């Protein structure tokens, strides 16, 4: 029950996914044979929220690989757990990406989505009560940004009733991967308004800061980051997977966040992050993990909470602890810098629980919160964007792909719209 | 899978083939008898039923007595014979007996070879031209084959590595009307077109290398060095892999500017590298160094439209994102304001190769800046004095009319380079 | 020559996937009359009588508008 | 009891009955030294419904070749199981057909068929009690769709009671392997329409699609799409020949099907089909069989049932399985995707079961549908005719038999009021 | 039961004879002295009481010289010494002198020698006949022959191997007049025509073999070549047989077109081939280009109306079909409106075999395609405009009136071909 199906579509989105697939197989105790070799019963009482089961026993994943060009999907298959994805959940076009969201949106998004929904349709029928759908973007790119707004439509449609998740990485603020990043952004952002029921927001700037000041690690490498975002992923679905003295469903958790339709760009952290020298002297208690986890360090995201507010936050915790304390601390928070919280709601937090820590772990904690400072962001990028469509760079691409300038005024209008309902809630 | 098709034309396209291919031949262990004692050489390379690798390229020139050398060099076991065109007499440093005359004759013969050098690609990225602007076959060959593939192919991806007539170092006194004539025709066909002039390559020679007997021999191996580390992606794996559809979007905003320039980082004797670190931060410093400009062009005249850097060997990304961001806070270089974004990078784990009898030094971290800089029109505008100097009296026009020209295409093509030049200043 | 969409199997028959490159001829799928006017559109039926233009040896027997 | 008498003709149904003789042979465990060497007593039961006993323990099969040119047979009679067939029934003409509808139909058949009507009888009396008939064609050829059409109106006549089956393989859309093609074709659904009771119809290139995309084959040989075609041949009399809990006669499949007697052509498809890869993962179970059944493209015909509606259907499972699944499967499509459906029928399928799966699996099935896209193969045939036949092109072929021209255009308005019938009963 | 009479008519017919006999001979084991060391032979040999394997071939000439060097030759204990039949003396340039004043001397003899090689045939497929036309022999006595096999058989199918009148290249001076008159004559009987020039087959062997001599014996290793991929499903197993009739019908649209060009595919030097990969895509697109065309006429100056390949070694129909397909997709192959159909394939799992001694190159595919195209006009302009040029003014013409013919035999056949290029043009005009 509560099946969930699992998306990666780009570069960055393939390469996470093996990731994000490789945590998961550790927990529940599987290797890249997909044989299963753990002890408990709990590894496979709930395996079927993301595996099928196989002949003779094997556990494949429930997802699926998106992306032009398989070179990345060619890696990741020569990788050490590219053994056990289905060969079938593979959808590659021999062309190229352009990191360019038109021809993804519009010319060969066209052509893929035909076999990409007979998937998603054909594994959504294993699932006896489908929860939901969770996908990994990267708003930079040309596949990501194309592909899977057209995907998300597609499957808005298809199922309207079910939530889609995004982790999308954003651009970042001062270092641009790409240089149509804005055009990229907000051709997105416009999709992602209308069919987006929760969207994190990553940004490759925190996590670079996170993995050098706090980690101390020397040669930060993707594969580190995706660990970091495999971390905080999996963190989500630890109520649906293992039990809970106060589990809380994927459903739950948006009725308590979004309080309007439109503000569902969040903002996440992890607990517990320490280098190999400070494991040894810091303790590992709740008031030690909620200290962490609000800080304005561990936000996995280039925004400041100290200059917006609040509207609502989550936490997730994993191990066997005291669930008076957590709900102490964060009534202390709240009182402590209020300010920081809007007033027409009395308690703006909610707090799951789970028996389960991570595998070599005791106890951690997994963070979310919707504050106002996430309007920053798009302010930064609307004035990128607005600087160089007054003068028209790089638009002859996105224009010989069928593309009107409408469908950028529109993207730009319904930008501005979200950024001012921020502002309206944000009372300063 | 992901294929390209590299074209040689002229001698310099020649004398530069032989320099490359001397490269790839020695990074995939190919024996120069073709065979070697996948998805690695298919970029570059079609392996026959038995054993043998073919290279995908094509030299094309028309005195028989460069690529007669190649069919007696040891490198006469790897081409297919067909491959190799060559004809009886040459276009004389003649634009219009390589455009009118002697060209018209051998196109469709080359495009034969093309067309089926096409079809056994699975997925093509696009087409490489190597082109010697100053010469006859180079100059009048190149600009009438363009013409030919723009109307046989249209939307794929033609690069051009077009060498350029120097300022003060020159090996002609008719290069002046070449050179104008092929833009103009070239211009409105190329899709990207990189920049390069012998002297700027000679005093690279001079500070860095220390070579006091430079030849050419010495400077077609600098610019294999710069592909080598471009089209890594292509067949090797790495993070921020990139492909070329990806490289023009994001790299030229009007399609008129696509004159850009290039550099490369470190390059240091095989001494030094026993005097030196080579950090990170310190190539991608010298990699903006005008000095290291392949090109006699100032940057510090002009502003940046965009940058694209290709780093190789022992990077991770988070040094990228630091160290850009250093130069980003630095003064002397400046970027037009209609981009804040430009930098679109790449990283490769496979680090520079070396060739034996080489000058270069065994190293383990290289940078390949590409940037589009407003300063070409400086270069751009002494091109324009020295026709209008000669085109005053009319000299050695009698050649050029001799040979099925008219007056039409020299103030034809005099003007676009008017209607270029304000182009760059209407972009400031 | 024309060619008729040959619908759950028109994918992978695009010039593409066939690897050509080389700006593909479309008006042999175009001349058609197909409900949507491209590839994965189905067409139109007929009343189907069929009459002559043409007697024994081509040549088009009456003044049928052709071009020359 | 329940006989059955078995006819190829043409070139196409002397290769298709190659294969098929050597499926259903070894599945009742019989060498091609005629002698059984199965084991169970399963096999021995109803093993006369397609072989007669013969001294020492033969069993020579019930088959009946004909073609003109020989030269095909020759083949199978040098095969391996080419050894069982009786001598007498291969019936042949010294002279060609030559792809010519007309003397396949006129002037040569009627010299056969004096001889082949000696052969269909002497064996339809030694049958206690006849079932029906079954041939194999292609109405490219002149052999298969001329002396087929023209055997079956004797057939028709001489045993109006009985039934009549065609595995016909029609013309394929995109590639013709005739250029007489559409002219052939007509002139035998001109027959079809009239005398036959069941027919299914193939395209050699629909097989293409799920030899290499379901199967992921690498050569196909039509060696291997004759391995496909005779398993769903095989596949429909096994309720004849194996027991099982739910039978279904080849008499009750037609009744169940068909609403109105000219709407005889169906679609039909096999399951499971995996790739050798593909087994480690996938599972066997009923919901699997019945997704990859009613997918639309296991259809081995080149027409996508999403462009019509389904009138009826039909299904016949193999192996020991639970008889509910089966019946609340086959329900839950109905209402899922009901725009697919007609309405006047409230419950469009027919299940059978068998206890008996295919001699290698466990687990398996065979699809039967009577669907109005149907009609698709129709219009793209009635065009190609009507594009020639009003130039009068190839047609001094036709009236060198004596041939007439109604004889044309009634075979194709016959043809346009069918296309019409398949509309009215589509309310989209 | 699959068996074919040829004909090997003039010089020319009995230089290509010799390579295609020599070429049977090694691919079925034969050794030249009849016997070797069933079903497999029989298409085109003979076997006696014991081990003799004659041929069921007629070699037709009128100089001696030839057939002598053949009577002469290692391929004398082949032929019943009546198969090869010589006159006294020969036609000498001369279509008046081939038909109505020496080969109708010898007709009697080789319509009963044709009479007696058909009566041990079973089932008979159809008459090959191997001719050059613009040789008085070749072209009128083969006039005269199709004439009487025509009103003989009529049923059979007589395909005709015509080497052409070439435009430039050309070792006589006469025979834009009985290359006209032969056409005229053997329109109306032959069944099919395929065309072939010593020009464009020059060119073949220059760009491709990169042999630059090539003295008449390259050019009949090509068509033996040539003919044994075009009869292979004939004695050959493999899928997709295709025989004459079937070879015919779906190719000759109407009673007059019935000419067609000719290609070939791979056709490579013993380096190339060990050095590059010939896989069936290429193949056909080789087959498809118009430089591969054994003919001296440029298709793109024109559109298809149908095709024929047939396909050797190691190909299958997937890649057959998507190739086709290609071929559709591309944009410089044109084809008349009124053939949305328009390829007719088959599939050989034999192999092209290699002579000892040759110059060809041992491959596993091979590709060899006939196609119809409405490009012929071209030549038939140039043969009309030629022989327009010079009865202008009644040049040669006292020959021809003295050998027995007069006059109205040049008007005919002007006419009549002035129909044909009417035809070719529009047959092919759409609306
Ligand atoms: N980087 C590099 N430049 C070269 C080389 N050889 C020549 N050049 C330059 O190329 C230009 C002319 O070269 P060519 O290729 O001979 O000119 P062309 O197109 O062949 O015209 P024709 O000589 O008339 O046939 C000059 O500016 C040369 O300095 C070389 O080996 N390497
Ligand atoms: N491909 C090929 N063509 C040949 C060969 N020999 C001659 N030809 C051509 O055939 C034409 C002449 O045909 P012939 O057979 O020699 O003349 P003929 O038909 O015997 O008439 P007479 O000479 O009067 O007896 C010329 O155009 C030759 O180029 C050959 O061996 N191979
Ligand atoms: N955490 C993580 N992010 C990446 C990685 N590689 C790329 N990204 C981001 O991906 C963004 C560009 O999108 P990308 O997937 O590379 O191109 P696309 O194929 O067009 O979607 C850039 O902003 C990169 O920063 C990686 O390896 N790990
Ligand atoms: N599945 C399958 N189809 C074939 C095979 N051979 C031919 N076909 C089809 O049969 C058609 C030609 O009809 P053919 O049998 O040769 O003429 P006939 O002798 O008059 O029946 C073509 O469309 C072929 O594609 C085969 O071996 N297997
Ligand atoms: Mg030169
Ligand atoms: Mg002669």
């Amino acid at each position: 029950m509560r099946e969930i199906v699992h998306i990666q579509g780009g570069q960055c989105g393939n390469q996470i996914g093996a990731k994000f697939w490789e945590v998961v197989s550790d927990e529940h105790g599987i290797d890249p044979t997909g044989t299963y070799h753990g002890d408990s019963d709990l590894q496979l009482e709930r395996i079927n929220v993301y595996f099928n089961e196989a002949t003779g026993g094997r556990y494949v994943p429930r997802a699926i690989l998106m992306d032009l060009e398989p070179g990345t999907m060619d890696s990741v298959r020569s990788g050490p757990y590219g053994q056990i994805f289905r060969p079938d959940n593979f959808v590659f076009g021999q062309t190229g990406a352009g990191n360019n969201w038109a021809k993804g949106h519009y010319t060969e998004g066209a052509e893929l989505i035909d076999s990409v929904l007979d998937v998603v349709r054909k594994e959504a029928e294993s699932c006896d009560c489908l929860q939901g759908f969770q996908v990994c973007h990267s708003l930079g790119g040309g596949t990501g940004s194309g592909m899977g707004t057209l995907l998300i439509s597609k499957i808005r449609e298809e199922y309207p009733d079910r939530m889609m998740l995004t982790f999308s990485v954003v651009p970042s603020p001062k270092v641009s991967d790409t240089v149509v990043e804005p055009y990229n952004a907000t051709l997105s952002v416009h999709q992602l308004v209308e069919n987006a029921d929760e969207c994190m927001v990553l940004d490759n700037e925190a996590l670079y800061d996170i993995c050098f000041r706090t980690l101390k690690l020397t040669t930060p490498t993707f594969g580190d980051l995706n660990h970091l975002i495999s971390a905080v992923m999996s963190g989500i679905t630890c109520c649906l997977r293992f039990p809970g003295q106060l589990n809380a469903d994927l459903r739950k958790l948006a009725v308590n966040l979004i309080p309007f339709p439109r503000l569902h760009f969040f903002m996440v952290g992890f607990t517990p992050l320490t280098s190999r020298g400070s494991q040894q002297y810091r303790a590992l208690t709740v008031p030690e993990l909620t200290q962490q986890m609000w800080d304005a360090k561990n936000m996995m995201c280039a925004a400041d909470p100290r200059h917006g507010r609040y509207l609502t936050a989550s936490a997730l915790f994993r191990g066997r602890m005291s669930t008076k304390e957590v709900d102490e601390q964060m009534l202390n928070v709240q009182n402590k810098n209020s300010s920081y919280f809007v007033e027409w709601i009395p308690n703006n937090v909610k707090s799951s629980v789970c028996d389960i820590p991570p595998k070599g772990l005791k106890m951690s904690a997994t963070f979310i919160g919707n504050s106002t400072a996430i309007q920053e962001m798009f302010k930064r990028v609307s004035e990128q964007f607005t600087a160089m469509f007054r003068r028209k760079a790089f638009l002859h691409w996105y224009t010989g792909e069928g593309m009107d300038e409408m469908e950028f005024t529109e993207a730009e209008s319904n930008m501005n719209d979200l950024v001012s309902e921020y502002q309206q809630y944000q009372d300063a | 899978m992901r294929e390209v098709i590299s074209i040689h034309i002229g001698q310099a396209g020649i004398q530069v083939g032989n320099a490359c291919w001397e490269l790839y031949c020695l990074e995939h262990g190919i024996q120069p008898d073709g065979q070697m004692p996948d998805d690695a050489f298919n970029t570059f390379f079609s392996e026959t039923g038995a054993g043998k690798h073919v290279p995908r390229c094509i030299f094309l020139d028309l005195e028989p007595t460069v690529v007669d050398e190649v069919r007696t060099g040891t490198y006469r076991q790897l081409f297919h014979p067909e491959q190799l065109i060559s004809g009886k007499e040459d276009a004389a440093n003649n634009f219009a007996r390589g455009h009118y005359t002697i060209g018209k004759e051998i196109v469709d013969l080359a495009l034969d070879r093309i067309r089926k050098l096409a079809d056994n690609c699975t997925g093509l990225q696009g087409f490489l031209v190597f082109n010697a602007v100053g010469g006859g076959t180079g100059s009048g060959l190149g600009s009438l084959l363009l013409e030919r593939l723009s109307v046989d192919y249209g939307k794929k991806s033609k690069l051009g590595f077009t060498v350029y007539p120097s300022p003060q170092v020159s090996t002609a006194v008719v290069e002046p009307y070449n050179s104008v004539l092929s833009t103009h025709s070239l211009l409105e066909h190329t899709d990207v077109a990189v920049m390069l002039d012998n002297e700027a390559i000679y005093d690279i020679c001079r500070r860095s290398l220390d070579i006091e007997r430079p030849t050419y021999t010495n400077l077609n191996r600098l610019i294999a060095q710069v592909i080598s580390s471009l089209t890594a992606s292509l067949r090797f794996d790495g993070a921020l892999n990139v492909d070329i559809t990806e490289f023009q979007t994001n790299l030229v905003p009007y399609p008129r500017i696509h004159f850009m320039l290039s550099s490369y980082a470190p390059i240091i004797s095989a001494e030094k590298a026993y005097h030196e670190q080579l950090s990170v931060a310190e190539i991608t410093n010298a990699a903006f160094e005008p000095a290291s400009m392949m090109v006699k062009c100032d940057p510090r005249h002009g502003k940046y439209m965009a940058c694209c850097l290709m780093y190789r060997g022992d990077v991770v990304p988070k040094d990228v994102n630091a160290s850009v961001a250093t130069i980003k806070t630095k003064r002397t270089i400046q970027f037009v304001d209609w981009c804040p974004t430009g930098f679109k990078c790449g990283i490769n784990y496979q680090p520079p190769t070396v060739v034996p009898g080489g000058d270069l030094a065994k190293v383990q971290r290289a940078v390949c800046m590409i940037s589009n800089s407003t300063a070409i029109g400086e270069i751009f505008s002494r091109l324009d004095h020295k026709f209008d100097l000669m085109y005053a009296k009319r000299a050695f026009v009698h050649w050029y009319v001799g040979e099925g020209m008219e007056e039409g295409e020299f103030s034809e093509a005099r003007e676009d380079l008017a209607a270029l030049e304000k182009d760059f200043e209407e972009v400031g | 020559s024309r060619s008729y969409p040959g619908e759950q199997v028109e994918h992978a028959f695009n010039s593409k996937r066939l690897k050509n490159w080389e700006v593909p001829a479309v008006d042999k799928s175009q001349a058609i009359s197909t409900s949507t006017g491209t590839r994965f559109g189905t067409l139109q039926p007929r009343s189907g009588r069929t009459q002559f233009i043409v007697d024994d040896n081509g040549h088009l027997k009456s003044g049928v508008p052709k071009l020359e």
